[PDB]
C-alpha cells in the first residue's frame, strides 16, 4: 500500500480480533488486553459502503432493442447487428475491468491510510512520553494502568501529567 | 517501570483474491462480486406484463391462425414466443418479416377495429382446408380473402380514411396460384395485381404462377404487406385480382412493449429484468447471463467473475 | 518565552456539493460545471455556411418545385429544413426517401449542369396544373416528362458518357397512371418501363396502373430514383412508356456538408456547434442540449449537471 | 482525505484567510497574527489547473452522421439506429460519470496532501525546537518574535540559533 | 564530529521521457514504454491463419466460376485477399446485395461445391457465350447453367431438390435479361419470363427486363445473380417458364474464422497472428494506429499515433 | 507527488546511481560512499511490472466484422456502418488516453511514496540517535563506521549499543 502499514511496518494482522477493524493491544503492570478502536474502523467502513453504494443499484432500464440471435444467414445488415451488439459487450466490459481495479486499488490504499492515520494519531497524543520501536508498538515510559491505557484509546490521555516521569525514564542510563 | 501499545488491524484465516492496477490476484479480507452469474430459470409475471406466446409467434397471433384466436385484442409489455409454436392455417411469408414483427412487438397490443369496407362484385370470406376452423374450412381472422363473384371480379377502388387522432395499422396480402387453372377460376383475370396506397405512399404487387414446396397440401402462397395511415390521411386499396383484402385497423400505441424468444417457464414472483434463461436480479452492475434483456438490467460483460473488494489487505499470522 | 504556531488552509460560507469515488455528495470550496444545458435558441450563421430551406425541403429543392426555384445551383455546410415547408408540385415518392436526401445533403451542392438529350419520336416538357409555374401547367425544372408524338411512342435508345473526372448525380423516374385509359393515350403502350444502366450497374422498374389518394387533383404519381455515373463510365436510358427524363446531372463534392431539421432562427454570430435548439458553446467537454448536433461539439450525455472540483474539501470554521 | 490532514488533525479551515489556501495563526509575545503562504496555495492551484485545462476545450468535430429522430415507424433499420445512438449515448455519460468522480477525489486527495506537505515542511525547520500539539500546531519552546515567526514562513529559520534555549524549556522540571 | 550524516535518495537519468498524467499535459519521467503500435513491414504474413491470394480473381468471380478463375474450385481460406488488380472475364453481370453474398461467402470460408442431378426437362443446357470465352470456343459461368429453349418450345419448369444432409446448402442462380425482343423469344419462347425459387418458409420472384445497357464484351445484355439457403428438412424448389441460369448444385456452407480483405500488401513467408491491409503488425501493444481494418488477435485501433507510459519515477536530474 | 518525497524535500535525483532507483550515500569518519537499496527498488519495479502485465498482451480477437472502406456512395446503411465504427473509435481513443493518464499519474505517486518509506523505515530504525536535517539526510549523533552504516542500510542497526552515545552529543 501507499501509506506502508498494513503489510508495511506492521507485520502482519490479527485474526483474534473479531470486533473491528483497527486497534490495539497492550501490556502494563497489570497485564495484557486487546480492544478495537471503533473511531477508525468506521472511517473504513464508511468509505468503504459510499464507494459500495455508488457502483451497486444504478442499473438503466432500457425496453425494445435489436435482436441479438439469428436463425439464418442474411449478410450486410446482420454483419451489423452483431458488430454493434459485439463493440457495445468489449467496450463495457472494459469499463467494468477497469472500475474493479481502479476501486481495488483504492481501497487497499485507503484501508492502509486509516491504520497510518490511526498510529499518527496516538504518537501525536503521547508528545515526549513515549518512542515508536518500529512495528507499530510504542514503548511508553511510565506506568500506564488500564485506566491510562484506556485514556491513550479515547483520545483524553495527558501527556502533562506522565511527562516528568517519561523524560527522566527516556534520557537516563 | 513502563508499559508497551501496539497498533495493529484485523486479518482472516480465509481472505478473497481480488485484480488491482499492479495485480492480478492480491488477497484481501473480504470482497463482493459484481457480476450476476446465476438466474432461477424462470420468468417473473411481475412487474411487467408478460404474455405467454405458447403454440403461437407474434406474427400468427396478430393474422388470426384459428388456433392463436386466443390472442384476439391482447396486450403485453413482453411478449415471450416459444420455441414449440407452429403455424397452422394458409402457408404464408413476409417480406421484411422482422420489421413487421419488431413494430407490433413495439407497440404492445392487437387491438383490432373492424371497418366496413364494401367489396362490390366479389366472394368475400375464403377459406382453405390448410386451415381449418371447427371440422370446415377456414382462413385468418383478419383477413378477407376475395373471389370472383360468378363470371366477373371487377376492378376493386375502395376507400377508408382516418378521421381517427392516432396511427392505424393495416395488415393485408396478394395471393399467389400455383396454377395458371387456379389462376383464372378464383380471379377471372391471367394476372392479378393489388396496389395500396396513402396519400404519401404506395405499394403495388405482382402475383407470380408457380409450385412451391407442399405446405398443408398446398403448392400456393400469400404474401403478408402493411400500410400504416396517418391522422387526415386516407388508405385507397385497388385491385383486380389476388387481393388478400383487410377487415380493418390495428391501433398502434408507443411505450415500454417488446418481445423475447425463451423457453422458460413464467412464475409468480417481482423481478425487474427478464433473460431469455429467467429473470435475474439487478442488485448488481454486471451479469454474465444473457446479451439479450428487457427492464431494468445489469450490463452484459464478457467476464464470469469481478470481485470488488470490500476490505483491507488481508496479511495473516 | 514560547510562542504557538499553527498550520492551516481556508474555508468559504457558501460551499458547493461535488460527487466522487466514495461520497454522493461531499462539500469542496469552488467547482466548475462540465455540461452545457442552455442555448441561445438561435442557430448562428458563421463560422458554417448555413442554408435555409425556408418553404422547401431538400429534395424539392433538386428536384425543383416551383416554389423552390431559388435554390439552384446552392449550396451549403448546412441545409437547415424547417417544419412549415412544402410540396407544391406532381405528388411523388421516392423509394428510399432517406438515402437521397442523406446523399445529397453530404454532398453539399444543388449546381447542375444541363445536358443535351435528344429524345426522338416524343414530346417533351410534359406539365400539371398539380405543379403551376405561373398561372399555367408545369413541372418539375430538373425532370422532362416524356409522352407520345402522335400516334407513337418509340422505344427511347440515349446515352451519355462520363468524360469528366468527377461523378456525375441523374436524378430521374417513372409516371404510375391512375387508369388504364391513362397509360394508353399518355404512352401508348399499356405497359411501359425504365431501365437506366451504367456499365457496372441497373435499374429496371415498371410503372404500376391505379388510384392513389387525391393530391392536388391527381390520382396518378411519380416515382423518383438516382443513378450515380463514374469517370469513364456511361448512362444509357432505355423506356417503351413512362420515362420522366433527367435534364442533366448534379455535380458530387464530398467534404463537411450535411442537413438538419430545426425551427430556430438564424442569426448574426460565430459559434462553432450547431444544435437543433440553436448553437450552443462548446467551452465544456459534455453537453444536454441536444443529441443531433453539427460542428466542433460537446460530447451529449444524459446527466443535466456534472460539477469537477476546482478547490479543496470545505469545512468551515464551527 | 488520505492524508488526514483536511477535515482530519486539521480540525477545520478559515474563512478569515482570503489571500491563499494555506498559512499560518501565531501568537508571540509581540501579540497575534495571520498570513498565507503562497507556495503551497500555488501547488494546489497549479495542480487543478493542469487537470481543468486536459478536461475542457478538448472536442471532436463530426459534420455528416446519422439520423436520430424519426416521424414514422420503420422497424429494423431504425431500430438499429436508435440502439447505436442510445448506446454510444450511455457510455459516454458512464466517461462522463467515472470521469468527474475519479477527478474530484484525487482534487480532495491532492488538496489534503499539500496541507499535509506544508505542515511536514515546517516540522523540519524547528527541529528540536518545537514540538507537535496533534492539531496543527506547534508550541515554539523559545521567545520568538514577529520576524522569528516570519522567518519560519519564507524559509529561513535557523534552529541552531535557538537550540539552546528551546532545549532548556522543553526538558525540564 | 564525531557524527556521521546518512542521506537518502532516488536515482535520476540524463535523457528522460516526457508522459502525460491526470494533473499534467507533459511531465519528465525516467523511463516509459509506447502503447501505440504505428508501423508494418507492408507485408502480410502466411502464418498462423490460411491466406488465399485473389490475384485476378474477386471471391463473387471465384465463386459463380469466372473461367479464369477456375484455380479456385473448392478452395478455403481464413482470409480471402482480394487485389485491386482482378476483373471479371466472363458474362456480364450484377448482384443484388452484392455485399451481402460477399460476406456470406466470406465468412463461411469455402467454395466446396457439390454437383446435383437436376433434371431439366425439354430445354437446352450449358449454353455459352463469346464474352465469356474457355478456350478458344464459347463458354460460360462454371457453376451455373445457362438454360434456352429446345426446339421452339420452352416449358415450364418445375424441378425440386430436398435437403437431406445435415447441414445448411448455399445455392446460387440467376436470371437473363436480354436487350431486345428479338433475343427474348428466340431465346425463351416466351415474350416474358419469370423465375420462382423457394424453400418451404421463403421464396424469391424476379421478373427479366428487356432493354439494352452498356456494351461490355461485346453484349448490351446482363445477368442478374441471386441465392437461396436450404436448411436441412427444407427442400428447394425452381419454377420457370424462361430465363433461368440454373444452378448446377450447392455449396457447402461453414461457420468459423473466415473472412475477407482488401489489400495489395505482398505475402510472404513468416508468423503474425495480426493482419491489417497494410501488412501484418505485432500485438505486443494494447493499441494500433495502422489501420481500422483488421483481422485475428489485434490492438484496438485508435486515433493516436503515441501513448507512453511511465515505466519509472519522476526524472529530477541535478546538474545544468 | 503526493507524497511530496520525489520533487520534494529531496531536492533532486542523483544521476550517479546507476546500481538501483533509491539508495543511501554516507560520510563517516572512514570517508564516504554509496550505496542502492536492493528492496525499495525491487518493490516500485514489481508494482511498475505488474501495472505493465495487465495492460499489455491482452488482445481481442476479432475475424470477420462490418466492412469500414467504401467505392460508391450508398447512403443510408452506409451512413450507419459509417458512423457506427467511428463512434468504437473515439471510444477507445478515450479509453486508451485516460488509461495513460491514470496510470502514469499512479506510477509517480507510487515511485513517489517507495522513496518516503524507505525514508521512515530508515528514521524508525535510528531512534533517538539521530535528526532528521529536512533534505532526506539523517544526522546521525555518534561515530558509525563502515559496518555501522551497513547494518543501518540492511535494516540490523541497535540503537540502544548507541543511544547514550547520540543522546549526550544531541543535547549538549
Ligand atoms: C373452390 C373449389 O372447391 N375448388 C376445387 C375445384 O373445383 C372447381 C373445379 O371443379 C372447376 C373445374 O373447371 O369447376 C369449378 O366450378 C366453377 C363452375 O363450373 C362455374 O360455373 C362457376 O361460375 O365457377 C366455379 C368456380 O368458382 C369448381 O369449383 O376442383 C379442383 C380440382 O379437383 C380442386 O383442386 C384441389 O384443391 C386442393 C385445395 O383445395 C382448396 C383448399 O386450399 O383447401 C379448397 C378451397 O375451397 C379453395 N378455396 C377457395 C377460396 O377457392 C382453395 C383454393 O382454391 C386454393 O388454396 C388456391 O391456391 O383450395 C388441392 O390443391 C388439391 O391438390 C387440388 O386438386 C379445388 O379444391
Ligand atoms: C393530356 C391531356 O391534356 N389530357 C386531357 C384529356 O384530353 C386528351 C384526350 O381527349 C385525347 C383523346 O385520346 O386527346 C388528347 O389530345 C391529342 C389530340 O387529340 C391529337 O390529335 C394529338 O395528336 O395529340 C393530342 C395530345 O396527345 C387530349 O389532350 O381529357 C381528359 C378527360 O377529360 C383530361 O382528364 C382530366 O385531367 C385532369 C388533370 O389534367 C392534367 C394535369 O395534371 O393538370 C393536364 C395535363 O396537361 C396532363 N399532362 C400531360 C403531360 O399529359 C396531365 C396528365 O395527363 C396527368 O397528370 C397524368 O396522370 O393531366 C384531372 O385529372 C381530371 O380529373 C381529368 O378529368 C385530360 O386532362
Ligand atoms: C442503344 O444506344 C446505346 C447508347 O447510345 C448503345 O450502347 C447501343 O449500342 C452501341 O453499339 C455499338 C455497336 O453496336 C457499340 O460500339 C462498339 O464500339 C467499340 C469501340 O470501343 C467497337 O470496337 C465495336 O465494334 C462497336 O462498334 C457501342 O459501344 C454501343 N454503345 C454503348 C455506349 O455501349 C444501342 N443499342 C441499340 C440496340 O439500339
Ligand atoms: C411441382 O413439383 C413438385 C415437386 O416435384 C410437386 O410437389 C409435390 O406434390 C406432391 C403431390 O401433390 C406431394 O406429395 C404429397 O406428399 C405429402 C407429404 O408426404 C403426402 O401427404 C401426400 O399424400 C402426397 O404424397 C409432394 O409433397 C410435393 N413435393 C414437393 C417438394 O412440393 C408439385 O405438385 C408440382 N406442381 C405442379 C403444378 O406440377
Ligand atoms: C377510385 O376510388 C376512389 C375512392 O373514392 C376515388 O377517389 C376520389 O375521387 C374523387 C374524384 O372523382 C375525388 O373527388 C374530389 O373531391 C374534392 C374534395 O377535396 C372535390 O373538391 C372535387 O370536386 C372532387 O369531387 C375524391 O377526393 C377522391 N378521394 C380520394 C381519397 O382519392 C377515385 O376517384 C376513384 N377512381 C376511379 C377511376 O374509380
Ligand atoms: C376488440 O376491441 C375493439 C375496440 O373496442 C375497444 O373499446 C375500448 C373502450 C376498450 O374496451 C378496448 O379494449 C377495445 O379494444 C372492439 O371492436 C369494436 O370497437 C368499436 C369502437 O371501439 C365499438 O364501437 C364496437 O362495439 C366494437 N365491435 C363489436 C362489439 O363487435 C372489438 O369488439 C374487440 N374484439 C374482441 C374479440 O373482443
Ligand atoms: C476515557 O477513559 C477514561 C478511563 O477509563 C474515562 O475516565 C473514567 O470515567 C468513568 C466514568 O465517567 C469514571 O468513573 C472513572 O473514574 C474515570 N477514570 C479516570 C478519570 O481516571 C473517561 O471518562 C473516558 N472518556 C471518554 C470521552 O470516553
Ligand atoms: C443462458 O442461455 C444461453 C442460451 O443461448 C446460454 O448460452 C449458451 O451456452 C452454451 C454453454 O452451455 C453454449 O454451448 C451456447 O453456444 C450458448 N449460446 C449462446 C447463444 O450464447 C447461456 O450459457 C445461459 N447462461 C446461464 C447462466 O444460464
Ligand atoms: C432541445 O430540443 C429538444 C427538442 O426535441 C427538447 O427535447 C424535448 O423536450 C420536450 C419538452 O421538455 C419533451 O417533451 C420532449 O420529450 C423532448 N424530446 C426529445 C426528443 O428529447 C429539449 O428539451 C431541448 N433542450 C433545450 C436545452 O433547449
Ligand atoms: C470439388 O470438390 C468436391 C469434393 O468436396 C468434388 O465434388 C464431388 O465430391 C463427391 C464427394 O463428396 C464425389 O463423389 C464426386 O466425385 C465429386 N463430383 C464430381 C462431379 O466428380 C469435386 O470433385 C471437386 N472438384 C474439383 C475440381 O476439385
Ligand atoms: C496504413 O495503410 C493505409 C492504407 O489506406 C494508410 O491510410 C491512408 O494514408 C494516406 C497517407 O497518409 C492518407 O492520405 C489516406 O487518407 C489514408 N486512407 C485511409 C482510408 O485512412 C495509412 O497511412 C497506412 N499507415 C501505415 C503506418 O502504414
Ligand atoms: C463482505 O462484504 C459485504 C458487503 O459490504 C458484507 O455484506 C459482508 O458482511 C462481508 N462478508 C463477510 C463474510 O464478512
Ligand atoms: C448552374 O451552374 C453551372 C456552372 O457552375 C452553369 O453552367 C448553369 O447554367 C447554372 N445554372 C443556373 C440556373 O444558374
Ligand atoms: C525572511 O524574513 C526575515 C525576517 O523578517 C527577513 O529578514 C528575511 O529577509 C526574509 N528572507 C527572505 C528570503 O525573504
Ligand atoms: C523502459 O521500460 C521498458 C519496460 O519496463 C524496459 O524494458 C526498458 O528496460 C526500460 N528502459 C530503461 C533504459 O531502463
Ligand atoms: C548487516 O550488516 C552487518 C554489518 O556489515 C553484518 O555483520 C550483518 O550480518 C548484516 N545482516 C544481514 C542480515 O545481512
Amino acid at each position: 500500500g501507499l501509506f506502508g502499514a498494513i503489510a508495511g511496518f506492521i507485520e502482519n494482522g490479527w485474526e483474534g480480533m473479531i470486533d473491528g477493524w483497527y486497534g490495539f493491544r497492550h501490556q502494563n503492570s497489570e497485564g495484557t488486553g486487546q480492544a478495537a478502536d471503533l473511531k477508525s474502523t468506521q472511517a473504513a467502513i464508511d468509505q468503504i459502503n459510499g464507494k459500495l453504494n455508488r457502483v451497486i443499484e444504478k442499473t438503466n432500464e432500457k425496453f425494445h432493442q435489436i435482436e441479438k440471435e439469428f436463425s439464418e444467414v442474411e449478410g450486410r445488415i446482420q454483419d451489423l447487428e452483431k458488430y454493434v451488439e459485439d463493440t457495445k459487450i468489449d467496450l463495457w466490459s472494459y469499463n467494468a475491468e477497469l472500475l474493479v481495479a481502479l476501486e481495488n486499488q483504492h481501497t487497499i490504499d485507503l484501508t492502509d491510510s486509516e491504520m497510518n492515520k490511526l498510529f499518527e494519531k496516538t504518537r501525536r497524543q503521547l508528545r515526549e512520553n513515549a518512542e515508536e520501536m518500529g512495528n507499530g508498538c510504542f514503548k511508553i515510559y511510565h506506568k500506564c494502568d488500564n485506566a491510562c491505557i484506556e485514556s491513550i484509546r479515547n483520545g483524553t490521555y495527558d501527556h502533562d501529567v506522565y511527562r516528568d516521569e517519561a523524560l527522566n525514564n527516556r534520557f537516563q542510563i | 517501570s513502563t508499559a508497551t501499545l501496539c497498533l495493529g488491524h484485523h486479518a482472516v484465516p480465509n481472505g478473497t483474491l481480488v485484480k488491482t492496477i499492479t495485480d492480478d490476484q492480491i488477497e484481501v479480507t473480504n470482497a463482493t462480486e459484481l457480476v450476476q452469474s446465476s438466474s432461477t430459470g424462470k420468468i417473473c409475471n411481475n412487474p411487467h406484463r408478460i404474455l405467454d406466446g405458447i403454440d403461437c409467434t407474434l406474427i400468427d397471433a396478430l393474422l388470426g391462425d384459428p388456433h392463436c384466436d386466443v390472442f384476439q385484442n391482447e396486450t403485453w409489455d413482453l411478449f415471450v414466443e416459444r420455441s414449440k409454436a407452429f403455424s397452422n392455417c394458409y402457408p404464408y411469408d413476409v417480406p421484411d418479416y422482422a420489421s413487421l414483427r419488431s413494430l407490433v412487438a413495439s407497440s404492445g397490443t392487437l387491438e383490432f377495429i373492424t371497418e366496413g369496407f364494401t367489396w362490390t362484385g366479389v366472394t368475400q370470406n375464403g377459406g382453405s382446408n390448410a386451415c381449418k376452423r371447427g371440422p370446415g374450412s377456414g382462413f385468418f381472422s383478419r383477413l378477407n380473402w376475395l373471389t370472383k363473384s360468378g363470371s366477373t371480379y371487377p376492378v376493386l377502388n375502395v376507400t377508408m380514411p382516418n378521421n381517427d387522432n392516432f396511427d392505424k395499422l393495416y395488415i393485408w396480402g396478394i395471393h399467389h396460384p400455383s396454377t395458371n387453372q387456379e389462376q383464372t377460376s378464383l380471379y377471372v383475370q391471367a394476372s392479378g395485381r393489388v396496389t395500396v396506397s396513402t396519400r404519401r405512399s404506395q405499394q403495388t404487387i405482382i402475383p407470380n404462377i408457380g409450385s412451391r414446396p407442399w405446405v398443408r397440401g398446398l403448392s400456393s402462397r400469400i404474401s403478408i404487406y402493411w400500410t400504416i395511415v396517418k391522422p387526415g390521411d386516407v388508405l385507397v386499396i385497388n385491385s383486380n385480382g389476388n387481393l388478400i383484402a383487410p377487415r380493418g385497423y390495428f391501433k398502434m400505441r408507443t411505450g415500454k412493449s417488446s418481445i423475447m424468444r425463451s423457453d422458460a417457464p413464467i412464475d409468480t414472483c417481482i423481478s425487474e429484468c427478464i433473460t431469455p434463461n429467467g429473470s435475474i436480479p439487478n442488485d448488481k452492475p454486471f451479469q454474465n447471463v444473457n446479451k439479450i434483456t428487457y427492464g431494468a438490467c445489469p450490463k452484459y460483460v464478457k467476464q464470469n467473475t469481478l470481485k470488488l473488494a470490500t476490505g483491507m489487505r488481508n496479511v495473516p499470522e
